[PDB]
């Protein structure tokens, strides 16, 4: 934040400091949370037919 | 962002929300002296007093 | 592309969100604020029965 | 008050122009281009009176 100063009405102008605003920057990562499975069609239709 | 698309606007807003902040702060502790600490105002600790 | 989009040509438009959440509570100022008196004179004169 | 305008938050507009002035000059291809024969067969057979 820009701090304030103080001068008498008939005092010097005396420029003071300003705040800082900055560019915060995150990024959606290149990296996936992933999970892949290879399932044969034989497993898919054999379990389906003979699934307890 | 809208803050940087108007640095004067946010400079007024920043100084003008910390003006109120410094004004609030000095209403408590401001010994009345017209300096860079007590800012001329008498507040309460110079109005009433610090100790018994 | 892997090389046909350099960083310097990607705008990266920002969310229109400025993040000043600074101390702005002025309750002591908040009290006795909407009743601030703006005098045309620099002095404040009032009496006080002290005895 | 340069500080309230960080460079990171300044999105310079770009001249919508690309310095893509490479060598597209192809006259060898140019002539004998509109007469490219798109054949449904892989081979080009033709007679030549060689004597």
């Amino acid at each position: 934040q820009g701090v304030v100063g103080g001068r008498t009405r008939t005092g010097a102008l005396a420029n003071d400091t300003q705040g800082t605003i900055k560019g915060a920057s995150l990024s959606v990562p290149d990296y996936y949370i992933k999970h892949q499975f290879d399932v044969g069609k034989d497993e898919i239709v054999n379990s389906d037919a003979t699934g307890k | 962002i809208s803050a940087v698309r108007d640095p004067v606007g946010t400079a007024i807003a920043d100084a003008f929300d910390v003006l109120s902040k410094k004004i609030n702060s000095v209403l408590y502790t401001a010994s009345g002296v017209a300096d860079a600490t007590n800012y001329g105002i008498f507040g309460l600790d110079a109005a009433a007093g610090t100790t018994v | 592309l892997t090389n046909l989009t350099p960083t310097e040509l990607l705008a990266n438009k920002a969310v229109d969100y400025l993040a000043n959440s600074f101390l702005v509570e002025t309750p002591m100022l908040g009290l006795l604020a909407n009743r601030v008196i703006n005098q045309k004179q620099k002095a404040i004169e009032w009496g006080a029965k002290v005895a």
